């Protein structure tokens, strides 16, 4: 067994973290007080769940997690809520004033003042590990802390844990729930500075989640709570292989190996099915063929884009519930004759498949219905670059006028950092285009 | 980012400031003796932004009351909520400022300003993490205008990394005390351009028109004007005062609202306009209506750089989002295209007193140049003949300082015009 | 369509199906970048206080 | 009020559609870079499909299908036909075609060239790109060298009379957001005003029927009809008078078959049915007819013009079926809806 440390940064990172650990506890039968009856080895162990939980002699299972936010109100809620007992005080780190939706303020001004502390608290977690694999980092692109402090943390994490893998779960900005006009600036600044330090990043566009909640959970106006419960299901589907017995994606390194042949092109598209309303009185349960087919619908993706007009480098299918390989292969065969699934020439057209027999767990009283089988597809497709294009365009519109730039320079960031970051994004768009594309009044 | 220190200066500043405290105290369930008697926890969750907690579960406005004569503050102290203010936070002289910016800024005000700063410092000192300051004042008189901007300068020098926010009442011949108001306002605007982060432009012109044209008030009094102002002030501070996601503190508001540092003068609007059932569609239409704007500028004469909209009361958020999108989608030309998604919307469940629901509008529009052009024209009509200048040169000022203030305000105008056309 | 590397356990199974074959900055540097930015905040602030002193 | 942007100023069809949308009084045009539009009349090249369907509160529609270029590019069409089972290398309404780079189908092309050359079979081919007619391969290959397609040249065209002259048929086809396929009832024949001469593929005015070409090199341009355009009523009368048949029977059935076959083949690749934005597109299909009254597809155009006397009607039809279908305003359809569901 090799440990993984989760780090939750800023409001989106912290609140998503809360949702994930709640779900993890339900999945492993760990109670809010941290006790885990089914765990017969009191006070230690090297089971697969121990990758995410440590143990006390009192039999308390403690998330291997650090929460960091530059203001206290969100984390104070972690300290005072259901799972308050789960976490030791030192795991929950707060400042007094936040980054004011300003990457430069989170990264330079306030970051400089809290980074050594955050690192010390992580070091403490690391010293509890006999074989630390590396880090799962949750944050938004749009917030000042989410963007600016994370990039600083990732830089330093590479320095202090040079051999460790780092995975990201990143929230891409969507105006329907966003809180700042400058979020495109922050997204591009943080992506630029973080790119070389992240081995694999799962981007979730709030717009996609928002619309899935509206359309499939019949939620008229989704809240962060609705959104985060759904995100936590997807995150759980993705990390299940680290936390349960199995032979696919069993360590962080395997994520890069299976999903990222090109280091910079490390943003796999997640697609999830089925999402069914718990209030739906009568629901016909979906087959393996039906939920697999649904993996190739844009409406189910964590980022709206069109994989038909792109190319795949890799594809993994992660099932939970009553699923056997025979039906998966039958499903795929059929889907292959209908869908447009084009791989790049230098990769095999194939699927790595993982099946965990335990159906998805849902939070009692949540919005999601219990289902007999679910799947999360992780495909590394060039189509996700549509989302960079969207961001880069918005960035360009404002930057041409230097709108809001004075806020970043005033924190001691140089203007040149804007155009350097943008140039990197341009290079990134070009890379996706080359990988993914071939070459009048009439 | 928690505590705000409130300062109110001079006659206008103190009268509207007092009304602001009356209004929000009611909203937060604080009675005139500082005792809490509300029925909701939403009331107390962020109460510390504006109030200190004293002994006995007493809540005390973090508020400093300044004037160069005692008259208006004697009245404040006699006012309904007058006893809630901290007695040592009343700082006043005896001389008056005679509607003279020079007296407020350079002579009479100079003599008093240090003692104001002693009180501000004592307030800031007990703050767990001061966000910054809000100042209420007029620009047309002497104390609020000349001493108020002196204060802002000294406060910046002592807290240069904190946010400075003002509610600044702009003079109008329609509601005018003296002929020198354009002089005092031009001198003050230059101070504001340099030393505030966010200024709510409250135009006595707009307030009078609304009272006359819309509220059917034949003979509007300063009291009627202040009804609109206190309603607006409550609206624009809702996000600072109650739990919420958007513009929840002064810096995040500035970052969302101010794309270029000098262009930080906001046109506020409010609906419904008051002196029995409004739909989200109606709130939305009325909040964006020129007739509901408190700065007498035609927003169709310019473009919106940024907008914040705040809806209060129990209502459908779905419908709110739909209507806000409808406004932008159907009048998209008036929103600059080079700042994508430049309209932000908050919703707060608690409505203001006497209404089921309400909406407050904060616009950064290039049309605000019309208000400065108007002041600039009035300034020049007099300054070209050096009329009334002796009142200022007698306090040691020279004409060059007038030429400079005028030039900088014309520069401000040219700068709005630049982004109107970009 | 070939199936490979089938692994089974009590908790589930995994396999691969092929449909067709093919056809950093040091700590030092980080600190200097943060101090450069801090110096710049300091310079801008000093400029401000100078202007206010005038 | 619905809103739209115009991003191809050089398009005559959509300039007319724009003219029409305004004239309803319920559509407003925005600056071309304003993002809050219902309808994009897009640019021909590198249309930013990735930026569509991300505007909360706006149902967005665009007048191009992403991916339709597969049908509308010489080299792409050849590949699409050979490699798609529904069409296949054995497809009977598309002339033998090979993609030749200056992968490359050279050795395969020559093989069929030689095969014909040994069987004595007529052996004229035509090379063209996105034009040389010849019976010698060496010439065909050498020209290119100096991506293309070589295509069996239809040595036995149907020739109009009087004139002994060649022609091609343009059909306009509108595919809407539901993937309904609408064939405009009016087509047009682009005629050659010069008699067909099969002992000289050097002079191409009698071999290539493009309007532009007849409008210059042909000294009989306009001689038989205005300008070099015969419309369906007349062509039908001709077929009745001369060959004792109708346009519908001898030709149009094959055309509808071909149009439906092409578009149904690429539907899974380009359909916007479950997509966050929606597409429609107007296509110009070009056909040749041989002396057996057999129809051959020559090419599909992705951004066609219309015959002068047909803009009004077709352009009105576009807003009727493609636009007002999605964005309804406050017959005797000019289109034939191409649908057919044989059971087996
Ligand atoms: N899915 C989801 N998105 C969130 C959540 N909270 C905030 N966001 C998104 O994150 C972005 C804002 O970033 P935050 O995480 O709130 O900001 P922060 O990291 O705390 O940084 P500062 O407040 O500026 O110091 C916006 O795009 C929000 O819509 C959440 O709980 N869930
Ligand atoms: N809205 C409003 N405006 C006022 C009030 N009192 C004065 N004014 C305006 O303020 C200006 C006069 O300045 P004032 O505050 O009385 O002088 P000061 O005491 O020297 O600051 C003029 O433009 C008046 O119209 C008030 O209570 N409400
Ligand atoms: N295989 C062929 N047989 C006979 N004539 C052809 C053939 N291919 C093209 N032509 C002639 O050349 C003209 C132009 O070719 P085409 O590829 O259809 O249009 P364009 O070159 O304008 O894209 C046609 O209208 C037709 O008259
Ligand atoms: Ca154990
Ligand atoms: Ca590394
Ligand atoms: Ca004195
Ligand atoms: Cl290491
Ligand atoms: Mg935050
Ligand atoms: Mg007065
Ligand atoms: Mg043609
Ligand atoms: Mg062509």
């Amino acid at each position: 067994m090799r440990e993984c440390i989760s780090i939750h940064v800023g409001q989106a990172g912290v609140q998503i973290g809360n949702a994930c650990w709640e779900l993890y506890c339900l999945e492993h039968g760990i109670q809010p007080d941290g006790q885990m009856p089914s765990d017969k080895t009191i006070g230690g162990g090297d089971d697969s769940f121990n990758t995410f939980f440590s143990e006390t002699g009192a039999g308390k299972h403690v998330p291997r997690a650090v929460f960091v936010d530059l203001e206290p109100t969100v984390i104070d809620e972690v300290r005072t809520g259901t799972y308050r007992q789960l976490f030791h005080p030192e795991q929950l780190i707060t400042g007094k004033e936040d980054a004011a939706n300003n990457y430069a303020r989170g990264h330079y001004t306030i970051g400089k003042e809290i980074i050594d502390l955050v690192l010390d608290r992580i070091r403490k977690l690391a010293d509890q590990c006999t074989g630390l694999q590396g880090f799962l980092v949750f944050h938004s692109f749009g917030g000042g802390t989410g963007s600016g402090f994370t990039s600083l943390l990732m830089e330093r994490l590479s320095v202090d844990y040079g051999k460790k893998s780092k995975l990201e779960f990143s929230i891409y900005p969507a105006p329907q729930v966003s809180t700042a006009v400058v979020e495109p600036y922050n997204s591009i600044l943080t992506t630029h500075t973080t790119l070389e330090h992240s081995d694999c990043a799962f981007m979730v566009d709030n717009e996609a989640i928002y619309d899935i909640c509206r359309r499939n959970l019949d939620i008229e106006r989704p809240t962060y709570t609705n959104l985060n419960r759904l995100i936590s299901q997807i995150v759980s589907s993705i990390t299940a292989s680290l936390r349960f017995d199995g032979a696919l994606n069993v360590d962080l390194t395997e994520f890069q190996t299976n999903l990222v042949p090109y280091p910079r092109i490390h943003f796999p598209l997640a697609t999830y099915a089925p999402v069914i309303s718990a209030e739906k009185a009568y629901h016909e349960q979906l087959s393996v063929a039906e939920i697999t087919n649904a993996c190739f619908e844009p409406a189910n993706q964590m980022v709206k884009c069109d994989p038909r007009h792109g190319k795949y480098m890799a594809c993994c299918l992660l099932y939970r519930g009553d699923v056997v390989p025979k039906d998966v292969n039958a499903a795929i065969a059929t889907i292959k004759t209908k869908r447009s699934i084009q791989f790049v020439d230098w990769c095999p057209t194939g699927f790595k498949v993982g099946i965990n027999y335990q159906p998805p767990t849902v939070v009692p009283g949540g919005d999601l219905a219990k289902v007999q089988r679910a799947v999360c597809m992780l495909s590394n497709t060039t189509a996700i670059a549509e989302a960079w294009a969207r961001l880069d365009h918005k960035f360009d519109l404002m930057y041409a006028k230097r709108a809001f730039v004075h806020w970043y320079v005033g924190e001691g960031m140089e203007e040149g950092e804007f155009s350097e970051a943008r140039e990197d994004m341009a290079a990134l768009e070009k890379d996706y285009e080359e990988v993914g594309v071939d070459s009048g009044e009439e | 980012m928690r505590e705000i220190v409130h300062i109110q200066a001079g006659q206008c500043g103190n009268q509207i400031g007092a009304k602001f405290w009356e209004v929000i105290s009611d909203e937060h369930g604080i009675d005139p003796t500082g005792s809490y008697h509300g029925d909701s926890d939403l009331q107390l969750e962020r109460i510390n932004v504006y109030y200190n907690e004293a002994t006995g579960n007493k809540y005390v406005p973090r508020a400093i009351l300044v004037d160069l004569e005692p008259g208006t503050m004697d009245s404040v102290r006699s006012g309904p909520f007058g006893q809630i203010f901290r007695p040592d936070n009343f700082v006043f002289g005896q001389s008056g400022a005679g509607n003279n910016w020079a007296k407020g800024h350079y002579t009479e005000g100079a003599e008093l300003v240090d003692s104001v700063l002693d009180v501000v410092r004592k307030e800031s000192e007990s703050c767990d993490c001061l966000q910054g300051f809000q100042l209420t004042h007029s620009l047309g008189g002497g104390t609020g205008s000349g001493m108020g901007t002196l204060l802002i300068s000294k406060i910046r020098e002592e807290y240069p990394d904190r946010i400075m926010n003002t509610f600044s009442v702009m003079p109008s011949p329609k509601v005018s005390d003296t002929v020198v108001e354009p002089y005092n306002a031009t001198l003050s605007v230059h101070q504001l351009v340099e030393n505030t982060d966010e200024t709510y432009c409250i135009d006595n012109e707009a307030l009078y028109d609304i009272c006359f044209r819309t509220l059917k008030l034949t003979t509007p009094t300063y009291g009627d004007l202040n009804h609109l102002v206190s309603a607006t002030m409550s609206g624009v501070t809702t996000c600072l005062r109650f739990p919420g996601q958007l513009n929840a503190d002064l810096r995040k508001l500035a970052v969302n609202m101010v794309p270029f540092p000098r262009l930080h003068f906001f046109m506020p609007g409010f609906a419904p306009l008051t002196s029995r059932a409004l739909t989200v569609p109606e709130l939305t239409q009325q909040m964006f209506d020129s007739k509901n704007m408190m700065a007498a500028c035609d927003p169709r004469h310019g473009r919106y750089l940024t907008v914040a909209a705040i809806f209060r009361g129990r209502m459908s958020m779905k419908e709110v989002d739909e209507q806000m999108l409808n406004v932008q989608n159907k009048n998209s030309s008036y929103f600059v295209e080079w700042i994508p998604n430049n309209v932000k919307t908050a919703v707060c469940d608690i409505p203001p007193r006497g209404l089921k629901m309400s909406a407050t509008f904060i616009g950064n529009s290039t049309a605000i140049q019309e208000l400065f052009k108007r002041i600039s024209e009035q300034f020049t009509a007099m300054f070209r003949r050096k009329a009334f200048l002796h009142w200022y040169t007698g306090e040691g000022m020279d004409e060059m300082e007038f030429t400079e203030a005028e030039s900088n305000m014309n520069d401000l105008v040219s700068e709005y015009q630049q982004y109107q056309d970009a | 369509m070939e199936v490979i590397e089938l692994n089974k356990c009590t908790s589930g199974q995994s396999f691969e199906v092929i449909l067709k074959p093919p056809s950093d900055p040091s700590l030092e540097e980080i600190q200097k970048k943060l101090e450069a930015a801090e110096e710049r905040r300091k310079y801008q602030e000093a400029e401000l206080l100078k202007h206010l002193a005038e | 009020m619905y809103t739209f942007v115009v991003r191809d100023e050089n398009s005559s069809v959509y300039a007319e559609v724009s003219r029409l949308l305004l004239a309803t009084g319920q559509w407003k045009r925005l600056r071309k870079d304003n993002p809050r539009f219902n309808l994009m009349l897009g640019e021909r090249n590198r249309l930013p499909f990735g930026r569509l369907g991300h505007e909360p509160g706006l149902v967005q529609l665009v007048n191009y299908y992403r991916g339709a270029d597969k049908l509308c590019r010489k080299a792409s069409l050849v590949k699409l036909i050979k490699t798609s089972p529904e069409l296949s290398e054995s497809c009977t309404w598309f002339p033998e075609s090979y993609v030749i780079y200056p992968t490359d189908e050279r050795e395969v092309f020559l093989a069929a060239y030689n095969r014909r050359r040994e069987g004595r079979e007529g052996n004229v081919w035509i090379a063209k790109s996105s034009i040389l007619i010849s019976s010698e391969a060496s010439e065909l290959l050498d020209f290119i060298d100096e991506v293309h397609v070589i295509q069996k040249y239809l040595e036995k065209p149907l020739l109009l009379e009087p004139g002994h002259r060649k022609f091609d048929i343009r059909s306009w086809v509108l595919v809407d957001h539901l993937y309904n396929i609408y064939l405009y009832r009016e087509g047009v024949l682009r005629t050659s005003s010069e008699p067909y001469n099969s002992a000289n593929f050097q002079d191409k005015t009698c071999h290539l029927t493009n309007h532009c070409i007849q409008k210059e090199y042909s000294k009989n341009y306009g001689r038989y009809e205005e300008g070099n355009e015969m419309f369906f009523e007349e062509f039908n009368q001709y077929l009745m008078d001369a060959l004792n048949t109708t346009l519908e029977n001898s030709i149009l059935l094959q055309i509808k078959h071909i149009i439906r076959s092409c578009l149904m083949c690429i539907e899974p690749a380009i359909s916007t049915k479950h997509l966050h934005y929606q597409s429609f597109q107007l296509f110009g299909f070009d056909f040749m007819v041989d002396e057996e009254l057999k129809v051959w597809l020559i090419e599909v155009n992705g951004a066609p013009a219309c015959a002068q006397k047909l803009y009004a009607e077709l352009c009105q039809g576009i807003v009727d079926v493609a636009i007002s279908s999605v964005f309804p305003l406050a017959p005797t359809s000019i289109f034939i809806k191409l649908h057919h569901h044989h059971h087996h």
